[PDB]
């Protein structure tokens, strides 16, 4: 889900970037090393809040490389997915071994396993589809899932859906 | 006219600024070809304030950023020990400084060759 | 600081307000005081979203329809940030979509009426997030709500926010 | 017509006043609403409330009671019936003119711009080039230089 | 033709001549045209001059602090129907006084009358005071609207705008001489 | 830019369809429901303000 | 005492109430912002006018969904109201008297109907308004009928010829 919450990151400066603007190119490269940056821990990071006062304090030069290392202090916005949660979303992609459901930047792939009986793959429809007795499931179709499951890795996270819970499915 | 001028009584005077002209409430202090600042106190015991001043020396009557001019000398009649020798340098200063920029002008505008 | 390694804990679960040991209620901010655990609703995050992306095009220079509104916010989007942004564009869709209050007043009194029930900010987001429409159905779908609101004041509360829900 | 910055300024002053009555009456319905919500809710009227209303008067200051479903009679249903029929007459009058004015105005000004595409295109030949300037209104540049010959 | 909810009322010539204190409210509200004649009050007033449920602790402070109005109330149960009682008094000069109908008790509320400083009003419907607002608030937002239309010219080279009515080198001169 | 064209052509076709034929068919009475003098005023005004 | 609050309408009062405030804000930022001697920006004013007559229209739209128990609710002070020095104040804000512009510009209107109580009968009335409400039926299926009437690359490979180019073998085809 969204949250806001305090991040670190310790950043590494080539020396190339040593002037008199260092403290622009720091933020520039927070933002192209942050924003839609996917990390397991803290959730898909989509964008820095508070960018005119960033926390950036003195960066130290790595013996070796040669480059600094910032811990720059910052405030953004998040996506978290959980275990249980329900959220709402658009299909984007559909299959024989499930469909895909488009929640904030994340793909959740609800399995074969987890539709109700009476909904079943219908692959000649174009695009292919999911079809019941009252509703059908489509691309570009509204639909409400409970996620269940999440792996979180480094830097990618996947969820696992499922509609078999009664007062869920499309909108 | 009787408060400036028992005003300026007890200050001492910038010899090229010996001239001025006493009407119309306040001073005149004027120098020939260059200058003409005029000014006005309220009382005894307060330093006197920016009235207005007309450029003598030919281009003239240049626009100039009026209440921030007048903000500053007030400022400096304010606080300078000496405002009479504090106002003639800054003004001298200021006077001769648009005289070099016109002379500068000139010569950028000139461009004959640069070589 | 203790060393025990303190490999075992519960998983993650929504219903059980188990958030992980960093989602936990009080956070440690940047200048070292405890807050309350910022958690938002779609509708609130789309407008955070959008005033931080319109006060760094405000930085940038000085240094409503959902078919307007789409434009709008990808030319915003377009304008203040660089590189990979396909998350951030799709957020931003989803966002525009599923948002179900417009503007800030509207919003702001979903976190009011909200914060007039003391609840948990992961369920009143939940709640400000998913367009439910009875007691029962909110309850089954949020199970962190179990024996924490009454039926009558869970109705009445989805009941205004039936009728807050605009467009 | 011709519109001159005095006749400006007084429409700019009459139209500041309308909306300052407009909001003084809004919020005065609004601050009834908040103190008679305050007699039973006592806390979301006061955040509606003013803070002079707060100073003067305290909340749960105000009782209302149901007064017996009455139906409205036939009397004041077509009172109300021609009211509204009379007075949406007024608005497609007001919009009739509005229309004829906006069209006369228009029409003069296409005109103007027939005459200047007119003008246009017996005037520049496909030899010459044109692009487009900015001040930020859209002006037409012909450029005449040798420089690219 | 002025619709009753709508004026406040006096008679200062009965304030002169009687005077208006909590004993008295009702009989000063009977010469109001709020008053309705074919009233039990005042049925029972020609009459004269011919513990208990069913009421609020508001009305029960009343009753046990003014004996007469105990009376109107013992009188006016062995009648039904509309009747005026006086429901809050703040001394020396509040009071509220509401149309009633009774019937054996089952008791229904009606429009409510209100008396401050013997100047008497009938307590409006909210409908019509919010209402009474927002046709203030629409009148003055369409003259506010149509005079900012009058100042609306249109072109087509630029967008739609408003109607047009019919020294930079000074900084770099003090930075220089300073 | 073309594609920009053909949705505001369209959209703007649609809604001048539309949008007259609103105007004048929310010029009826009946006991759509305007119970109020409020009512009465407000759509009086949204005709010629948003029509 | 308790005074009893209860006749008091909760649900259709707290709606009101956030419709008027949202009402009052627009119109606070349409105050704040064009009393200025430079006016904004035209797009933006007229989206703030938008949103502005909007939200009158949903007020005037909750108030209708609460017609009942609006006008089945009348108002009166309590005792703890300072009513001897602020008479002024309760009867201004109690007032459901409407202002004298907006009441002869209803008799304007009431007068140009061309149509008055004042010398016809309810009867002649109720069947004008009858055949006036059948008259906007025939406009409306007219509108409805002629609105139906209308509709609403690669020539080649550019590295086979550059590797024929350096090496001299022959495209393939």
């Amino acid at each position: 889900m969204f949250f806001i919450k305090d991040l670190s990151l310790n950043i590494t400066l080539h020396p190339s970037f040593f002037g008199p603007r260092m403290k622009q190119y720091l933020k520039t490269k927070l933002l192209e090393e942050v924003e839609g940056s996917c990390t397991g821990k803290f959730g898909y990071i989509l964008c820095v809040l508070d960018y005119d006062n960033i926390d950036i304090q003195r960066g130290r030069i790595l013996p070796t490389d040669g480059s600094a290392e910032f811990n720059v202090k910052y405030r953004a916005v998040v996506f978290k997915p959980f275990k249980g949660e329900v959220v709402d979303g658009t299909v984007v992609s559909c299959s024989q071994h499930g469909f895909e459901v488009q929640v904030g930047p994340m793909k959740v792939f609800v399995t074969k396993h987890l539709m109700p009986q009476d909904l079943t793959f219908n692959a000649g429809s174009n695009p292919p589809s999911y079809q019941s007795s009252e509703d059908v499931i489509t691309i570009k179709s509204r639909i409400r899932v409970k996620i269940e499951g999440c792996i979180s890795q480094v830097s990618s996270i996947h969820a696992i859906g499922s509609i078999k819970e009664d007062y869920l499915g499309a909108i | 006219n009787l408060t400036v001028s028992i005003k300026i009584a007890l200050m001492n005077i910038p010899k090229p600024l010996n001239s001025y002209h006493i009407k119309n409430g306040r001073i005149y202090f004027t120098v020939p070809n260059e200058f003409e600042i005029q000014l006005s106190t309220v009382n005894r015991q307060s330093p006197l304030f920016f009235v207005d001043l007309k450029l003598l020396f030919n281009t003239n009557n240049l626009p100039l950023n009026k209440p921030r001019l007048e903000k500053l000398i007030n400022e400096i009649l304010l606080k300078s020990n000496d405002p009479l020798l504090s106002l003639y340098n800054f003004l001298h200063k200021y006077v001769l400084t648009l005289q070099l920029y016109m002379v500068h002008r000139e010569f950028l505008k000139l461009a004959f060759s640069k070589s | 600081r203790r060393r025990r390694l303190k490999k075992v804990e519960e998983e993650e679960n929504a219903a059980t307000l188990q958030l992980g040991q960093e989602f936990q209620l009080k956070q440690i901010n940047h200048q070292g005081e405890e807050e309350e655990l910022i958690a938002l609703n779609l509708s609130e995050a789309r407008l955070v979203i959008k005033e931080a992306l319109v006060e760094r095009r405000r930085a940038f220079k000085r240094s409503e329809t959902r078919e307007k509104e789409l434009e709008s916010i990808d030319v915003l989007l377009e304008q203040t940030t660089g590189g990979n942004n396909k998350d951030l564009k799709n957020t931003m869709q989803y966002l525009t979509n599923f948002s179900r209050f417009r503007d800030q007043e509207t919003v702001g009194a979903v976190i009011q009426l909200l914060k007039s029930t003391g609840l948990h900010p992961f369920e009143v987001a939940q709640l400000g997030s998913l367009a439910c429409d009875t007691a029962d159905e909110a309850k089954t779908l949020i199970p962190s709500l179990n024996n924490k609101i009454s039926d009558d004041e869970l109705e009445r509360i989805l009941k205004e926010l039936s009728n807050l829900e605009t467009l | 017509t011709v519109m001159t910055q005095e006749q400006f300024v007084k429409r700019r002053r009459d139209m500041l006043e309308h909306i300052n009555l407009a909001m003084n009456e809004s919020s005065l319905a609004l601050e009834f609403v908040s103190l008679l919500l305050s007699s039973v809710k006592e806390s979301t009227g006061m955040s509606s409330m003013s803070p002079f209303l707060r100073k003067v008067v305290k909340p749960s200051s105000l009782n209302s009671d149901k007064i017996p479903y009455v139906a409205p009679t036939k009397k004041e249903y077509i009172e109300l019936d021609i009211l509204n029929k009379g007075w949406k007459l007024q608005s497609l009058n007001e919009s009739k003119d509005l229309l004829r004015a906006s069209f006369n105005k228009l029409s003069s000004i296409l005109q103007n711009e027939h005459d200047y595409w007119n003008k246009i295109m017996q005037s520049i030949s496909n030899k010459d080039v044109i692009f487009k300037i900015r001040d930020g209104q859209k002006l037409l540049a012909i450029k005449y230089g040798y420089e690219d010959s | 033709v002025t619709p009753l909810d709508e004026l406040q009322w006096k008679s200062p010539e009965w304030i002169q001549v009687f005077g208006l204190r909590t004993e008295n409210v009702l009989d000063y509200f009977a010469e109001s045209p709020f008053f309705d004649k074919t009233s039990n009050n005042q049925v029972i007033k020609m009459q004269r001059q011919f513990e208990f449920a069913y009421v609020d602790p508001a009305r029960r402070q009343i009753l046990f602090k003014y004996p007469m109005y105990m009376q109107l109330e013992e009188e006016l149960m062995k009648l039904d129907g509309t009747e005026y009682v006086l429901s809050s008094v703040r001394e020396p000069d509040f009071w509220v006084i509401r149309k009633q109908r009774r019937t054996n008790p089952e008791i229904i509320p009606l429009q409510d009358y209100y008396i401050i400083g013997a100047n008497i009003y009938q307590s409006p419907t909210i409908f019509k005071i919010v209402q009474s607002r927002l046709m203030s608030t629409s009148y003055h937002l369409n003259s506010t609207l149509e005079s900012l239309y009058d100042l609306i010219e249109f072109q087509p080279s630029q967008g739609v705008h408003y109607k047009v009515p019919t020294t930079e080198m000074l900084d770099k001169l003090m930075v220089t001489s300073i | 830019s073309n594609q920009a064209l053909y949705e505001k052509l369209e959209q703007t076709r649609t809604i001048l369809s539309v949008k007259l034929a609103e105007l004048i068919n929310m010029t009826t009475i009946a006991d759509a429901q305007e119970n109020s003098e409020l009512a009465v005023a407000t759509t009086s005004v949204m005709m010629v303000n948003n029509q | 005492v308790s005074f009893d609050f209860n006749g008091v309408p909760g649900q259709a009062l707290d709606a009101v109430r956030m419709r008027l405030a949202q009402l009052t804000h627009s119109l606070r930022r349409i105050r704040d912002e064009m009393s200025k001697a430079e006016l904004p920006q035209w797009y933006t004013l007229q989206s703030q006018l938008n949103v502005t007559l909007s939200q009158l229209v949903s007020v005037t739209s909750t108030l209708q969904h609460f017609q009942e128990t609006l006008d089945s609710t009348v108002v009166y002070p309590l005792p703890k109201f300072p009513t001897t020095s602020h008479e002024s104040l309760v009867t201004t804000l109690l007032r459901k008297k409407n202002i004298p512009e907006v009441d002869e510009w209803m008799k304007y209107v009431r007068e140009t109907s061309g149509v008055t109580t004042a010398l016809l009968k309810d009867e002649e009335i109720e069947k004008l308004l009858q055949q006036d409400r059948e008259i906007t039926n025939w406009a409306r299926t007219t509108f409805r009928n002629e609105y139906g009437k209308h509709d609403f690359s690669k020539p080649f490979n550019v590295d086979d010829v550059l590797k024929f180019t350096f090496t001299g073998e022959k495209p393939i085809i």
